[PDB]
């Protein structure tokens, strides 16, 4: 049902795929360079697997295994819901000196006939960083430009101090 | 009922324009430093932010300039001490003494039908769109722009007939009316403007709400006993009772102004049509 | 014995990417050409890209543009991530200006606007394909560009600079071999200007086999213009391979230029204040007078570089919590200047920005 990649890392003149969901029927892998796959639909559930590289019968030592009361040792495969669904699979997944001034935060739109009520389109590098003028007359003026959807506003607060 | 639709289905954001300027005031600010403030940045309304009460608690408009001056003006020999020493919330207190106000807001995704209403349920010309997941105040509803939208979608898709506005009671001021007289009118007529009238009715000039913050721009407001005419040294639009409403609509928005003045055949005043009405009756 | 993913059998190996090889699948039925992107699932999370393969899949998803290769589908499995994309025979653009010489100015002004025009569409979505060149331009069989390693690309995020020193050195922006801080646009601009020279002359602008001449060079800005190109492109390319970032070419500034204009098909494209507060302190002593203010107005933060901070404030009157970020810029040889940034959640969220703002500033220098 879900895609599943088989991938033996090694050399080998022929590597073949045994397991629980072929009947342990001996399925060749197709080589790349030190690489051997198949892909392959699986049921999502418990399946047992090993690998016949040259006339050896093996299990993938960094894949997880299961020791048998008669003392086989296969990989083992859990095949989750989560695995098939990319996004659910990437959720699963993820579990000195001060920098130098950039110039774009110098250029101001509130300084650079036409309406006061109206100014230049923000670079949106600059949005949501405060500016202020000079405190004269012991009253703060602090502006920053934020935008609301597709529209922007500079607001300015007159604040005494 | 063709027009009133179409406002009941355009969002408020639609007239919020790409990039605005909002000035907001503290309301400890001192009130002079904010009328001040409203004439540096270019911008006739400013809403106040109440530091203890961190929350929007109303605006300051030109008609507080207006009910400042000519409450507490005595001569041009003295000083108008409150206003040169005064907060915003001190003033606040006083202007909105029993009779008090709250703020009058609309939402960006709020209809334009919805806003116009708000306009003339609460009587009010300067309109605040406030985003509530944000708290923000984005940008300020004037009824020139409403009417500047829906003059655009009236021509892609009389006056006397239709009788739209005020045309019984109307203040006007004569030529040598002091500014502070006039003021007076502007607080018990609660009018935006007043139409200058020569030594006959006819009307010569007009002083709005608007040409007051030239005495705080030029720092000319301590002198009220000016003549009106005096006044409007620093720098008119009228209609007849013959004209379509199309037409006077279109006549409005072509100059840009908030009202146009009613005259008759020999240039006398008979009414006034303001963007308050028009809004009004297409509603 | 045929090794399949989807329908498609996979075959001969195309080049190996930023992140995995690149195999051609071949469908069962219809033999559909498509290639498939394998990125190992313990192999991205070793070298910590999850979080840039799961930005990277969800910005070529949506994207649709006839001159960035389309990502068709994304097949998981539970030792792999397949990612199926659009197939073009022509292969690297760098290979055909190998093959052949330097493209004519009719044959280079198309193939520009054809890889600006989706330079462009990456930019309107906030994409930045940092790492832009010939080797990264794939041609179909009608030589149409096709923009294709976005394993280097990044996000434009509001109010924020990206560091990360990308693309080939003969292709880098001068700020981007400076490690300095960028927009992201720009750095585009630059690589673009790097491709339309590669174009016209069949060479690199910027070109040495000693390292510190060719970082010299790119620096300085200085590249030769042979006698065969057209000044209107040597404006062009002097206008976009600017060292300055602000004095460097826009999309629109080269949608405006002559030399662009022409010929241009119609369905490529669809139409007295100061920055916080400057301290001339040593940037530890900032830190730790920034720190000191920070615990006395009793705000919450956590401390990211030592010149980066993301404070925290709960409001008394509100119950919200506010946060905003500081950042420590040095801007002459002698100051340094403190950044204040709001950071994206009643009462207003700005005005509230502000107050937190202005107290720091009331009990600091400059
Ligand atoms: C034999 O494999 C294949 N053959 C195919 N054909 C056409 C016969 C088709 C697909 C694959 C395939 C390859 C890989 C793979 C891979 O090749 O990884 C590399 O492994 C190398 C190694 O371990 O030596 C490192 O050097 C190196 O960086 C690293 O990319 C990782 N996951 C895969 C999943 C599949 Cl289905
Ligand atoms: N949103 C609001 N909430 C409460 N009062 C308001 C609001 N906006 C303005 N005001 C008040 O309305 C009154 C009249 O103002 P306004 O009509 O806006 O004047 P102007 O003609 O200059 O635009 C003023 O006293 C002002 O304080
Ligand atoms: N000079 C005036 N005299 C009387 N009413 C007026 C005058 N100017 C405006 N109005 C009325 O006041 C209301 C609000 O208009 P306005 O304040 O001018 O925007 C409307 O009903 C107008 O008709
Ligand atoms: N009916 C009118 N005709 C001509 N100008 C007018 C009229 N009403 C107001 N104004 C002008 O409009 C300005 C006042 O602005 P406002 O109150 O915004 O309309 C002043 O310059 C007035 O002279
Ligand atoms: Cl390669
Ligand atoms: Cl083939
Ligand atoms: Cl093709
Ligand atoms: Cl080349």
């Amino acid at each position: 049902a879900r895609p599943t990649v088989f991938r033996w890392t090694g050399g080998g003149k022929e590597v073949y795929l045994s397991g629980s969901f072929n009947n342990w029927s001996k399925l060749p892998l197709t080589r790349s360079q030190n690489n051997f796959v198949a892909i392959l639909d699986l049921p999502e559930g418990e399946h047992q697997y090993k690998f016949f590289v040259d006339g050896q019968w093996t299990h993938d030592p960094s894949e997880p295994i299961v020791t048998s009361q008669l003392g086989t040792v296969n990989n083992i495969i859990q095949v989750k819901k989560t695995d098939f669904e990319v996004f659910d699979a990437l959720m699963v997944d993820s579990q000195k000196a001060p920098p130098i001034l950039p110039p774009h935060l110098l250029q101001v739109i509130l300084n650079k006939s036409c309406d006061p009520a109206l100014l230049p389109e923000p670079n949106h590098v600059m949005l949501n960083h405060l500016y202020a003028l000079s405190i004269k007359d012991g009253v703060m003026v602090l502006s920053a430009t934020h935008r609301y959807k597709k529209k922007y506003v500079t607001t300015l607060l007159y604040k005494p101090i | 009922s063709v027009y009133t639709t179409f406002m009941k289905s355009h969002r408020c954001y639609d007239l919020i324009p790409t990039s605005s300027k909002l000035v907001v005031f503290d309301t400890s600010l001192q009130v002079k430093k904010a009328f001040f403030a409203l004439v540096t940045n270019g911008v006739r309304a400013a809403p106040l932010w109440d530091s203890k009460k961190q929350s929007f608690v109303g605006m300051l408009t030109i008609t507080d300039f207006i009910n400042i001056l000519h409450r507490y003006y005595k001569s041009a020999l003295v000083q108008i001490y409150e206003l040169e020493e005064h907060k915003i919330e001190t003033w606040r207190e006083v202007y909105l003494q029993d009779s008090f106000k709250p703020l009058v807001c609309i939402s960006p995704n709020a209809s334009l039908f919805d806003a116009v209403s708000s306009l003339i349920r609460n009587k009010i010309h300067r309109l605040p769109v406030i985003d509530p997941e944000s708290g923000n105040t984005l940008y300020i509803l004037t009824h020139k722009r409403i009417l500047k939208f829906l003059k655009l979608f009236i021509t892609e898709f009389s006056l006397e007939e239709l009788q739209i506005g005020t045309y019984a009671n109307i203040a006007m001021v004569r030529t040598t009316t002091p500014v502070y007289v006039a003021l007076g009118i502007f607080v018990q007529h609660r009018v935006s403007a007043l139409p200058v009238v020569d030594e006959k009715g006819r009307v010569v000039d007009i002083y709005s709400k608007f040409d007051v913050i030239n005495l705080a721009a030029e720092k000319t407001y301590n002198n009220l006993d000016v003549s009106v005419t005096k006044a409007l040294q620093h720098r008119v639009l009228k209609c007849y009772l013959h004209e379509t409403l199309e037409a006077i609509i279109n006549r409005l928005v072509e100059a840009e102004v908030h009202r146009l003045v009613v005259v008759d055949e020999h240039d006398v005043v008979k009414g006034i049509v303001s963007l308050s009405d028009i809004l009004q009756a297409l509603v | 014995g045929r090794v399949k993913i989807g329908h498609y059998i996979l075959g001969d190996t195309l080049g190996v990417g930023t992140f995995g090889k690149v195999k051609v699948g071949k469908h069962e039925l219809t033999g559909h050409k498509v290639a498939v992107k394998i990125l190992n699932r313990q192999k991205i999370r070793s070298l910590d890209v999850v979080g840039k393969i799961r930005r990277e899949i969800q910005n070529l998803k949506l994207f649709r543009h006839p001159h960035i290769i389309k990502l068709y589908q994304v097949i998981s499995t539970p030792s792999d991530i397949f990612m199926v994309m659009e197939y073009v025979s022509g292969g690297e653009l760098f290979d055909y200006i190998c093959k052949n010489g330097r493209l004519d100015e009719k044959e280079s002004r198309r193939l520009f606007q054809q890889i600006l025009s989706g330079v462009d569409y990456c930019h309107r979505h906030m994409v930045v394909h940092r790492d832009l060149k010939p080797e990264n331009v794939l041609l179909d069989a009608h030589m149409n560009a096709k923009i294709a390693d976005f394993g280097l690309s990044n996000m434009m995020s509001d109010g924020e600079f990206l560091r990360t020193s990308c693309g080939s050195p003969n292709y880098a922006a001068p700020e981007v071999i400076s490690g300095r801080l960028y927009a992201g646009p720009e750095v585009d601009i630059w690589s673009s200007g790097v491709i339309l020279y590669a174009l016209l002359c069949g060479t690199l602008p910027f070109d040495d086999d000693h390292v510190p001449t060719l970082f010299k060079k790119i620096c300085d800005g200085i590249f030769y213009t042979p006698q065969y190109l057209n000044p209107s492109v040597i404006s062009l390319l002097k206008h976009m391979l600017q060292v300055d970032p602000m004095k460097r070419a826009t999309i629109k500034d080269i949608r405006e230029h002559e030399w662009f204009k022409q010929d241009l098909p119609k369905y490529l494209f669809p139409e007295k204040w100061h920055l916080g507060i400057r301290s001339q302190s040593r940037p530890n002593d900032i830190m730790a007078e920034v720190c000191r203010a920070i615990k006395q107005l009793d705000y919450e933060w956590k401390v990211v570089n030592p010149y980066y901070l993301r404070v925290r404030r709960k409001n008394p009157v509100t119950s919200t919590f506010s946060k905003m970020s500081l950042q420590l810029y040095q801007v002459d040889s002698r100051t340094y200047l403190l950044d204040f940034r709001s950071i994206d959640d009643p009462g207003s969220h700005t005005i509230e920005f502000f107050e937190m703002c202005a107290n720091l500033i009331k009990i600091l220098a400059q």
